[PDB]
């Protein structure tokens, strides 16, 4: 989408419109990953766990 | 809703939807049946305490 075009934008991108408090555009982390596994029940017809 | 004089109204804020409880990325979803049938323009209010 977008944006309309006579806003006011800021310093950088049509993210943020006024005074985007700690939110930078490089602040994506770089080891995404889940708190904790899935931990398969025993007894999947196909699975080679132990 | 987006007057004809450059006005902007903002109506009522929905949460997203979300089928997996994970950290990667992902897509979160706002049906269209949610909105208000003069919803012209939206945006991302997100914040964290």
């Amino acid at each position: 989408l977008q944006p309309v075009p006579g806003q006011r934008f800021g310093e950088y991108g049509p993210l943020g419109g006024e005074d985007p408090v700690g939110f930078t555009p490089n602040g994506v982390s770089d080891t995404l990953e889940p708190a904790e596994p899935v931990a398969a029940n025993p007894g999947t017809p196909n699975s080679d766990g132990p | 809703v987006h007057r004809p004089d450059g006005t902007y109204q903002a109506l009522s804020e929905v949460q997203p939807i979300d089928i997996f409880q994970q950290k990667a990325w992902r897509n979160l979803r706002f049906p269209l049946a949610w909105a208000p049938p003069e919803a012209n323009v939206a945006r991302i209010v997100a914040d964290d305490p």
